[PDB]
RNA sequence: GUGUAAGUGCACAAGGGAGCUUGACUGCGAGACGGACAUGUCGAGCAGGGACGAAAGUCGGGACUAGUGAUCCGGCACCUCU
RNA sequence: UCAACCAUAGACUCGGCGAAAUUGCACUACGAGUAAAGAUGCUCGUUACGCGCGGCAGGACGAAAAGACCCCGGGACCUUCA
RNA sequence: ACAAACCAGUGAGAAGCGACUGUUUACUAAAAACACAGGUCCGUGCGAAGUCGCAAGACGAUGUAUACGGACUGACGCCUGC
RNA sequence: AUACACGGCCCGUACCCCAAACCAACACAGGUGGUCAGGUAGAGAAUACUAAGGCGUACGAGUGAACUAUGGUUAAGGAACU
RNA sequence: UUGUGCGCCGAUAAUGUAGCGGGGCUCAAGCACACCGCCGAAGCCGCGGCAGCCAACGUGUUGGCUGGGUAGGGGAGCGUCCUGCAUCCGGUGAAGCCGCCGAGUGAUCGAGUGGUGGAGGGUGUGGGAGUGAGAAUGCAGGCAUGAGUAGCGAUUAGGCAAGUGAGAACCUUGCCCGCCGAAAGACCAAGGGUUCCUGGGCCAGGCCAGUCCGCCCAGGGUGAGUCGGGACCUAAGGCGAGGCCG
RNA sequence: GGGGAUAAGCUCCGUGCGUCGAGAGGGAAACAGCCCAGAUCGCCGGCUAAGGCCCCUAAGCGUGUGCUAAGUGGAAAAGGAU
RNA sequence: UCAAACUCCGUGAUAGCUGGUUCUCCCCGAAAUGCAUUUAGGUGCAGCGUCGCAUGUUUCUUGCCGGAGGUAGAGCUACUGG
RNA sequence: UCCGGCUCUACCUGGCUGGAGGGCAGUGAGAAAAUGUUGUGGUUAGCGGAAAUGGCUUGGGAUGGCCUGCCGUAGACGGUGAGAGCCCGGUACGUGAAAACCCGACGUCUGUCUUGAUGGUGUUCCCGAGUAGCAGCGGGCCCGUGGAAUCUGCUGUGAAUCUGCCGGGACCACCCGGUAAGCCUGAAUACUUCCCAGUGACCGAUAGCGGAUUAGUACCGUGAGGGAAUGGUGAAAAGUACCCCGGGAGGGGAGUGAAAGAGUACCUGAAACCGUGCGCUUACAAUCCGUCAGAGCCCUCGACGUGUCGUGGGGUGAUGGCGUGCCUUUUGAAGAAUGAGCCUGCGAGUCAGGGACAUGUCGCGAGGUUAACCCGGGUGGGGUAGCCGCAGCGAAAGCGAGUCUGAAUAGGGCGUAUCCACACAAGAGUGUGUGGUGUAGUGGUGUGUUCUGGACCCGAAGCGGAGUGAUCUACCCAUGGCCAGGGUGAAG
RNA sequence: AAGUGUUUAAGGGCGCAUGGUGGAUGCCUUGGCACUGGGAGCCGAUGAAGGACGUAGGAGGCUGCGAUAAGCCUCGGGGAGCUGUCAACCGAGCGUUGAUCCGAGGAUGUCCGAAUGGGGAAACCCGGCACGAGUGAUGUCGUGUCACCAGGCGCUGAAUAUAUAGGCGUCUGGGGGGAACGCGGGGAAGUGAAACAUCUCAGUACCCGUAGGAAGAGAAAACAAAAUGUGAUUCCGUGAGUAGUGG
């Protein structure tokens, strides 16, 4: 039978050219009056996994 | 033990007897049990590319034609007369080998059954040309339909 | 395809049971427990393989303490007295010597008396 | 005495007072700290448009460190997206 | 108190049939120690000719029952303003 | 030694509980527990109420409030207060 | 009404049946409803003995062991046992 | 009187010396300080063998270093079966089993040998595995230990003679004795199902034995208008035409 | 170093501290964690470590100078003590 | 057999739990810590192992040098307290 | 195409209805049966079918070995006294059906058209009603009520007939498509109780179906239901006549047999286990049962010389030293913690998938590869649909070696395979341009982990569905029966 | 006098040799498992499937058969032994005038069972009617037939008038079984989510109703997207574990 990818995880995780596996980041949705701008803007954007979570989330992604 | 005849019920009570548990009397331990890993139907049919497959071939008919083993001929004995002694006597003269392959059209069922009954020769058809056939001869030897066919075939 | 795997079992069987003969019970006849022995039995040899040595030792000791001390000496100053002498001699042949050359034992023992200090208690 | 616990600091004042003000900004951020991960923290400096200041310069909240809650889900406003 | 005696059925002996739970082994001592802190099995000693029969039940942490008490985990059933 | 053997009540006093005869945990509990007659309350006006049933239908009852069901109490006596 | 001559079907019917034949895994000290109910004593279908009738029912022979069980007797005392 | 080095008392549990491990030790075998040798390990060295990593040089030898090991990772292999191919052995005796003589670093090997045996196997190279058990209070079978041990199933009690027979405590006959006698007697139902009778048997069963048997074998045996039942009747209750409900 | 009674074979931490774990061998009488030392195999070769050298038990009833009289050695306190 | 019978099926129920998991040798070789956890006897990640690849002494040890600390100790008429 | 009779009636002219040539189809969904004749068409029995008595040898026996021949459209598989192409059944190949049945074909026969079609012009009628649609509650669609279309059940409400209605993912408009509420419809597809022929890198008697055997039997259970064990003499019974011991059983002689070390307990005949015999040892000894040393005894192989020695080998072991079982699980067990009585068998990381990741290997290579499927008595040949690579960035529109953010040429993120050289900027960690080099994936397959699956194996208590059970027991209903004897002494 | 000193084996241990038990191993098989290719895909009131009871010259089991009872007739085939088998033995016989045996078609086919004359504890009890036999007659025997429901057809048409319900008769059919597959309905829970209820398990298991050899679906009130597009349905592969959905 054909592998399910974890529907969160391609949700919440994507891939560039070279494969590195990128994330959104949190403490952002809300609460944010409090939260100053430098802290927002550097939770802003993407960033590469980290090395450990990097192969548990390739798993999920692919299969 | 899901296949296995019975086995549905508790032995007897988990508890008191002094035997050990059990659950069924055809879990694998027991005598008359399931098999836990043993065989089911399974295709082993490998799913080989055709470049693979076609280079193996060549590369089998090659080694025939290099060693000079590579025989052809026009048919293996005359017309609607199914001769073993007359295809035994012409393979003989064109290799004194235990191990042939006839490549034959399905048309020449005269040439085909005359060299048939002969231990060890196989015949083939030059569509059904493989590497294992030709490796296992000693010999081969084409009509030239067949081979020109095979030729053909594998030209464009 | 189904394995009928007493021919390949019943080998090692064969093997230790060979080996355990002599000994008492099941120890001889059973492989389980042939196989629980012959692994303190291998285990002892190779322990006693080299106490062997230690004890072959002590014995030689014995017997040229003995001898020494018939010649007037102790081993030790014997020793002592060899080793000052040059006498590489080990002691195994110096027991042996003891037990079938005596004579030869004690020109070993005056050879090491000789080669001894005059106050073996004194620093040098 | 430092808004408030304690500590570290602050008299060069970060403590007391007055004037003007809204940087308790927007877009960004070299580089670092801390670091299982997720979190968290500092940040010179560039621009925009400002405050104060003669000017240099400082100001992206508060002397510092606590004062908070991931994600999902949904709401509101705006957007030359669909 | 305070136990004595008699018979009978067993126990005992002979003949006959002939189980059982249990069983890692075995030519399975005691003391004081040591040790997973209570030792036939280790240490130092002491004692002990070999093999049985009838008996006793101190130990073999004896047999039996994968402790019911306790806890953890999971069930079941019961209750209720969960 | 005269009920000769066999057979064949022990008795008395008092307290607690339950009134009693009965019933009960087949396989550790026969009891002070259950039931009981008696009592009170509540429901039911009749293919009642209640119950088994999806329904039909059935029991209740071939009965009709001096009956039927449910609850509590549990002979009897004195009582059953806020 | 009489006489004569005829037809009266199907199943069960042996044997055990308080037991060695049934239920009990056994030729198991358990359980199994009904019918006959002798005599002498006796209230009596109790109990003792016995008739008719049926059994000696299936391991035995021995032996004054402890000990256990079942029965029996017990000085003086008489619940001191517990 | 000060400090010190050795000591004394304080001192005191319960199976048996039992607070040196023991004997025994002060004629130290005790303590301190110096000194001298020796023993003492799988440590180190020596001789030899093996393996791993690395290096060098040469196109496989040498040398250095290393080589305890649980979970665990990696590598390389033995053995078993089935197989493609090629070969080989085999009724002049395969396998399997038992041994002898041996071999390998290991799993293990034996195209070395004998015995037994009677028909298929070995080797090489690949392919595939129901591929290796000592444990799961594992499963099945067989067999031990206990053990020639307990027990041999009530509360009646057996005995003698004679017989039969290969064989008798038990079977048969007779005589005694004893037990039941609201039963341990007699008859039925239910249930069982031939256990009944005759003849024959005795390797299983019978808790011993057995000539006996409710065991085994064969054959025979159950006769009804009136007995118990149907053909007669209905109860509880059941099935239930149609039917109703679903 | 905390907790604990600055008790626990206690508990909780730290320690480019160790060992056992997963580590044999020698010593410590025996004795995972102490000391020595990290086991490739073999040898009837040698030197050593720790520890020991009267006999058990291999090596010294070693040498020299003193001490000890309590078998101290071969458990113990405050404190006592020509 | 009853705090919800038995049988078959679902069903090879699920069990963070227990048990078991079979031939060899060669090399390397742990951990029992941190964080989080309906978590604490489980698990994820990190740490620690192995293998492979890449890099190559960056590691580690010692000497020297540059540095920050506030422990031990000490001190308090140098603060707070006693 | 022709004729006839009607076409209210007769009269001219417009439709219908019968008969006739002919088509057109048909036992079909398209209307339905029957009927025959007939196919070396098939199935349901079978039959034939070549070629060695070959020699020598071994052997009980030749089907072995060596050597001779022979057939072969037949060397497939079995059997026969041991590996048989030539001994047998058979095989290749070829034949064979009275009857029945099934496929056909030919026709009878049936139906239909045949008074028919052809192609045009403008208005009214019809185009499937309790339907659609709508609402409420629901179901199912990827869609779990969500903005929720489409489809669909129930309940209400309830239209339009073509400029009508439905759908095109709320909805509206336009456009497109279609024409619901009426029916039928083969093939491709799924399955195998059963029958026939075959195959197996399937089992080979604890396996394989539970069942090679008395098998759903015996047996268990009231019942539902559960549910076994038991194969091999030998080539041929030639199955041991006869004598002896014995009551028999069983045995010994004799015989059969190649072999009774094949005797209906029977192929081989392991181990546990039980014995017997010989050698050594052991009754003053404290033993994880062994190991190391080893006396003595016995046996053996060699040598010399005549029994002592050896490069020895074995069995026993007096005696001394050392020495705390295996497994599991533990900080730690000889452990008085677990499990195991013993032997023999059986008993646990397996399988599938174009699965995922990594790695190895092979093929091809900026390409690689097919899937389903088609043809092949095969493993082979076709099959480009797709998949992965080949350009990324971005939420996306989109842009593109750039792109996103952003007012930014102003920085950052991601990407531009990588490296080399040069040049210019910088030394805030280096960047920017130029040139060059030029990017490596993909599909098989092995291995290791992994996903979905029972997923290494065993193990619950318990949950659910459907059924079996009140012959035990609880209660009840109907109908029967039983309660010796003796007392007390109510009402009336 | 002092000292040294074997010698015992009641039994045991080790080894060796011979045996026994037991039934492993090896080699087999009359059997089974998975598949392939074809066939046939239904059987039943003309009484099924499956059974009970009987049946051979001799006891039983299997097999076959059914009071015509290991069998009867016909049509073929075949060709010399046969009288099925466990499993022989005995006793009888048959067979080239063609047996046994093989195939096809028929006949017979007790009793139960949908079970259907009525009843019933399945395989056993009681019958009615017609015909026939048998009896002095009753008794007895045999052959047929006799269920219920639906639908037609004919007669009649209650309360009650229309008439209907219903009743009577006749004819046609159903009824039950079957391993899988199918269609329509109903519809769990263990489990997983490391709890759990949404969700999953799963529209599974199970159940119900129904068939057919296949079924169902099927000839657009469809798709699509502006391409002059395709053009019934089903099935396979892809699309794609994607879009999306999801406490």
């Amino acid at each position: 039978p054909k592998a399910k990818t974890h529907s969160g995880a391609s949700k919440r995780f994507r891939r560039t050219g070279t494969g590195k596996i990128v994330r959104q980041k949190a403490n952002r949705r809300h609460l944010l009056e409090h939260k100053p701008t430098k802290r927002t803007r550097r939770l802003d954007g993407r960033t590469t996994v980290s090395a450990a979570d990097n192969s548990r989330i390739n798993k999920l992604l692919n299969g | 033990r899901g296949e296995v005849s019975g086995g549905g019920k508790k032995p007897y009570r988990q508890k008191g007897t002094g035997r050990a548990r059990q659950g069924s009397t055809r879990a694998p331990q027991f005598t008359g049990g399931g098999t836990v890993h043993g065989p089911k139907p399974r295709d082993y049919s490998q799913r080989t590319p055709k470049k693979m497959i076609a280079a193996a071939l060549r590369g089998a008919l090659s080694d025939r034609a290099r060693n000079d083993r590579i025989h052809a001929v026009t048919e293996l004995v005359e017309g609607q007369t199914p001769s073993t002694k007359s295809a035994k006597t012409f393979l003989g003269t064109l290799t004194e080998n235990k191990k042939v392959l006839v490549v034959i059209g399905r048309t020449d069922e005269v040439g085909a059954k005359s060299v048939r009954n002969l231990p060890g020769v196989h015949v083939i058809s030059p569509d059904q040309l493989n590497t294992y056939d030709v490796l296992n001869a000693d010999d081969v030897v084409f009509s030239v339909e067949a081979l020109n066919a095979y030729i053909s075939a594998n030209s464009k | 395809a189904r394995v009928k795997r007493a021919l390949n079992a019943q080998k090692k069987r064969r093997t230790v049971l060979k080996a355990s003969k002599g000994y008492r019970g099941q120890r001889s006849r059973l492989y389980r427990k042939a196989k629980e022995q012959q692994l303190h039995s291998l285990t002892y040899a190779y322990r006693d393989r080299r106490a062997r040595k230690g004890e072959f030792r002590k014995l030689w000791i014995s017997r040229i303490n003995a001898a020494a001390r018939a010649n007037d000496i102790t081993y030790n100053r014997l020793i002592q007295g060899l080793k000052a002498a040059g006498v590489e001699v080990d002691r195994k042949n110096l027991a042996e010597l003891a037990v079938s050359d005596p004579a030869a034992f004690t020109a070993l023992v005056d050879v090491a008396r000789a080669a001894l200090p005059e106050d073996v208690n004194a620093p040098s």
